[PDB]
């Protein structure tokens, strides 16, 4: 008689299609996902810190809008700013808001800190029905609405010298008037001017007197402006009008925060990775959630799936 | 696969093999039986587990980036930070799309390569005592107990003593 | 006896040279090049629209000089700028023309709305023999040439809601006379402002007087300015001098459209790929004729050939 | 090649088969002739054919970009727009590189490997009744006409109908 | 009796470990380093023209600050700016410094051809203490400090044809007085203005009045702008007070210049290849050095190494 | 490796090979000796040198770029020369990983298939001479002297002339 050896391998019940350089679809025997697609729709508050911005966004909160100053010395790793997001203080603009709103989610903090600034000759803590703080009128927190005292408005001229060892953000305005009536009423020269400077850096703005559309009961605006001052710097700040003075300035730190918008509501559980979307695992190594991403996350790709074999040929 | 041995010369797999990747089947005068190969199983699991790894490094970590999304035109800077992000994502996608077509026909030709390098290693033991059928089964050409089909799977067969059983039988 | 039986393959009289990870060069059966080195040398005109600036760019149609007003209310996929353009009307520059430029070329249309603006006590259609329109004076065709009306120029102050469900554009500029005297004839106050807002923007321009180098007769200039203004929100026009007045708006589209500098003449063809050069096949995967593309197109890449095998080794 | 049967054992190629990437010559008791085989010559060329288009997908469509040529200095904000073109196109210029090299070494391998599967398949049909000259060439042991020419190469041949014959021939 | 042959492969008492696609870790017989991780820490000054800025920046270069005087009419194919470079001169700021240090950078050098403005009824070359020059009072060597002649300050009205074949860069300035006291002693209008302008191009500067921190004794500042005139335009300069004035023009370059900030000595060696580190070698494809590179450099990674086998499986 | 050669039937390496990377050992009626194979050798050197260099072209020459260390705030245009910069290194950085990954693999299985085609191709020369013992080493049925192994290695072997003698021993 005799026997006989027979070599084999396994093979599976169903098994699964991948993509080779010879094939363009091939069973195999067992594959992995490497496109990560789906989002349970929450963003995860850990590792990362997270802050919902709720109904303010990020500058609001600086300036200190008043519905918005629960958020005074906040600190976060993430700021999320909603799409129902609104102001309820007085109509502004920023030129390079944008600038503005990435170096502070950057440094990653709101704390601010008083400093005793002496404003001669003119009257402090202006406020608006624009802005209302309670049932009266108010203003931002940061922010000192400078106005004529008596029948005239001297030029303001203070120092304030960084003898700290980091850099500070000091944040500050410009009034611009709907009438000629208005910006005399206030700052009694028929034009202002003011001029924010470093040892190595000048501003200078002109007030424009003149209507832009009416916003909550205002046609006029203020624009906001920021300097920062480095250790062993000085401010100098110098105006006969318009000027919208800082209160202090903002710490400036260095580190890992950012910003982000989404409507994602916020959950507690523990991801690394965080999109728009929500929270997504990070154990494959791309992503098809989205290009905005935090953290560690995987890469961003075009593609919703991709397999890799983890088996052999499967031949049942 | 470039050997020809899985989805080849071996016309199909077992289902049947649950505790292996590969292994033995044999007919003798004592019935029948199945073992999976343990090295070969083990030296293909561990280049197939270790593999997204190797490549890709960790995770890379990333904070503050630029904006992706914009909710005014505005011109030339907006589009610079649209072409960038876009160049990166085409990129990737790329390298995503590669790695997955290299890697997969690796694991194809790897897979196929343990199986015939298992059927070489039998033969080679079995010296001029069987002949290869052509189906990935050996014949063998004398009386071969169950211990000495264990002998072949574990490693100890000693062709030198049915070689001459073995010869009278092949060519008389 | 017996036989002999022999296995082999192919092989031709010559084959093609390639490089592979072994070889720098080594002779196969076959190859096939993978890089598009040629052009007709022709822009074909399908399937994309293609519009020929001939002597316009596409600001200078924007604006409506003269020449150029054969371009009104056009559309396009592709605008091509011919280095042969040229202005023929009033002296101008553009702050941030390449912005302008691009985001009005994506747009894809020049379509034009009318609006019936007041503009109580100024003079319109204000006209120069720097940009004569037949034999008489004119001006750019969209914009309105404001001067005083009497002995006085009063302080302009007209606004246009958005009603509309898409974006307008509008453009507007600010005039810069070459002197004290011109100044003071044209606008009365010695010095003007224009101010452009939305309900989240705002633009104040002060007009420069001096002398400049002579261009068509005229030491002045125009400065062209813009402002997109949304549904559901406003513009507000304030100016008590020197300014240039829209007309109406632009219907903003989003889209495929973009804007090419070319010399390539226009054939009747087919063709999914455009380049400066012309249009090129889009059958291989990439190409070296040039980095700027429109369209379906291989990637550009440094390499003037790749060669990819298809057969085996060439073993004679 | 790694198999070392395409310019290896087999010392060149057939500028005479126009038929076929792979096959068969032989010399019998009726004269000689030559067929393709077409299996082996298909498995090469289904993998060869749809090659570049499993990477690189389709072409990508692409509309407005940014600008690429200038034609007045501007520092800082051309310098990024040269920049990241530049880079652009280096990586995409490697990517091309690397892609035609790894496709020519992959298409020669394999196209080694499918003669040598073809070889190892013949073989093992014509078992104890043939030896490998070492050539790719099978030396038949028994006398043997077209018809058994031809039950080889479709793969039907019967190697115990001459085993009797080819061992007393062989040995 | 018999024989036998054993087929076999070379093997080596230590090998090098490195990574497969198969293995974190396998012994080969060879391998060799892909990363350069080390350099000599010196610049070496061939191939390529290096010019070590020592005390200087390359805009105070530029502008003719008396202590860095001694780079004028130089070349270079790359600048090297030290980090102990100080400023000696009148105090000053530059909008869009960042891109006039780039694009003289590029350009190469520092050839400057002087020309000879007539500034009528107004005193020329004004200077300062905080500015020496030798032993006595002075200012940057290629600008102009004009004044008023006896009690008035003309209009300024001067042309410059550019009838060469090269472009010319023209640098100016603008003086901000401390005080009202200051502008009307220099100037006598109680405003100056200064504009600058080619056939194509124009700018307009609005002076500054008021303090600025303390520097080298002087609260004024001067900014610093820039215009390029093109072959066949013309430079008009119209100023009535603040002016500061261009002596002549730089002559422009197109070439492989550039600039890189080093701390590094300069050394007597050859390399191709320069980081602010040092000098580093080009033989290798790669380099963990520094993301900052010139001339012919190996890419830059963040491994800090990677093994490519040269032999084969090492099995002792 | 694929193979199975190195570091497979072949139990170990030779530190004793000196001037090639693959060659011969045998015992016979004279003694021992070794002898390298030039051919198989020569093959995978030429193969090898050249590697790193065929890909990522010469290198690139680059100037004047763009800034990528910073002493000052600046925000949105800092934050995108940046973000390039970051996004250019991690490209580069994968290029890397992934070249070496490949390239190494590719010469571990090439180094492993020169040294079966040599096995494989001794083998095809003793024919029905020789047998197989597994381990790298054919067991030569015959007398075979220093000139007969020289013969061997130099590929001019001739089977014909020792079949009588070689199955003699074996059958
Ligand atoms: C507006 O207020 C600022 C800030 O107080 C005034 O600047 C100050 O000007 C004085 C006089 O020029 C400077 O004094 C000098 O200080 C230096 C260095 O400390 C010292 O070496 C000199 O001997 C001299 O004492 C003072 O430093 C400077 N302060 C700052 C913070 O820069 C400015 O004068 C005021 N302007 C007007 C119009 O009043
Ligand atoms: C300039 O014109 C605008 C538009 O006519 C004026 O805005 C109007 O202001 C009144 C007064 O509060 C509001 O009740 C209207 O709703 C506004 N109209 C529109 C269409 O928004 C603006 O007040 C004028 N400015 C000046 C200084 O007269
Ligand atoms: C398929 O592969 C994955 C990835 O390693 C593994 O976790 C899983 O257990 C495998 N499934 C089967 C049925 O073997
Ligand atoms: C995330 O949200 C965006 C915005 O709606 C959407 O386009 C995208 O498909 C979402 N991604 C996933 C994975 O749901
Ligand atoms: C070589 O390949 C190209 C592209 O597939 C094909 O057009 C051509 O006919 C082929 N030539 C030969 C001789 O097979
Ligand atoms: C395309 O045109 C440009 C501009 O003249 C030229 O520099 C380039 O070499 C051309 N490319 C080809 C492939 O002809
Ligand atoms: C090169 O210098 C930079 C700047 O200080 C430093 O961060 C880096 O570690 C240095 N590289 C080496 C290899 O020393």
């Amino acid at each position: 008689p005799g026997a006989t050896l027979c070599l084999g391998h396994h093979a599976v019940p169903n098994g699964t299609l991948v993509k080779t350089i010879c094939d363009d679809q091939i069973e195999v025997t067992n594959a992995t996902e490497l496109v990560q697609s789906s989002s349970t729709g929450k963003i995860c508050n850990n590792p990362h810190r997270i802050l919902d911005g709720i109904d303010c966004t990020l500058i609001d909160a600086l300036l200190g809008d008043p519905h918005c100053d629960v958020f005074q010395n906040e600190t976060w790793d993430l700021f999320v700013e909603r799409s129902k997001a609104f102001s309820n203080c007085y109509p502004y603009d920023v030129p390079d808001y944008a600038s503005l709103r990435s170096l502070v989610a950057s440094s990653g903090t709101l704390e601010f800190i008083t400093e005793g600034f002496t404003w001669t000759g003119v009257t402090q803590n202006g406020g608006s029905n624009a802005c209302k703080r309670g049932p009266g009128s108010g203003f931002f927190s940061r922010l000192n609405w400078l106005t004529k005292s008596g029948s005239t408005y001297p030029v303001l001229n203070v120092t304030m010298p960084n003898n700290d060892n980091f850099d500070k953000l000091y944040i500050w305005g410009v009034h611009h008037p709907s009438t000629n009536q208005e910006q005399t009423s206030l700052y009694v020269q028929a034009s202002g001017r003011v001029t924010v400077s470093t040892r190595r850096s000048q501003q200078t703005i002109i007030p424009n007197i003149g209507s832009r559309p009416w916003v909550r009961g205002l046609s006029s605006r203020i624009s906001i402006y920021w300097t920062i001052v480095k250790p062993g710097d000085v401010l100098v700040i110098n105006s006969n009008g318009n000027l919208i003075a800082p209160r202090g300035y903002f710490k400036m730190r260095t580190g890992k925060s950012s910003i982000m918008r989404s409507d994602a509501p916020i959950d507690t559980c523990i991801s690394e990775c965080i999109t728009p979307n929500g929270s997504i695992p990070n154990d494959k190594p791309f992503q098809n959630v989205n290009k905005i991403t935090y953290g560690a996350c995987p890469k961003y790709v075009k593609q919703n799936t991709l397999k890799l074999a983890t088996g052999m040929r499967n031949v049942p | 696969g470039l050997f020809g041995a899985i989805a080849g010369f071996i016309e199909n797999g077992w289902e049947g093999m649950i505790d292996g990747w590969y292994g033995f089947r044999h007919q003798n005068s004592e019935g029948t039986g199945q073992a999976a190969d343990l090295k070969s199983t083990q030296a293909a699991i561990d280049c197939i587990n270790g593999k997204l790894n190797r490549v890709i490094e960790k995770t890379n970590e990333k904070f503050h980036q630029i904006e992706k999304e914009f909710s005014e035109v505005e011109g030339r800077i907006q589009d610079l930070e649209k072409y960038v992000e876009d160049t990166k994502i085409d990129l990737w996608s790329y390298n995503a799309e590669l790695l997955v077509a290299l890697e997969n026909q690796h694991t194809i030709d790897l897979t196929d390569s343990e199986m015939n390098k298992l059927f070489e290693k039998t033969g080679r033991q079995l010296r001029e005592n069987a002949e290869d059928m052509g189906n990935g089964c050996f014949k063998i050409y004398h009386k071969c107990d169950n211990a000495c089909i264990e002998s072949i799977r574990n490693g100890t067969y000693d062709h030198d003593v049915y070689r001459d059983e073995a010869l009278n039988n092949r060519f008389q």
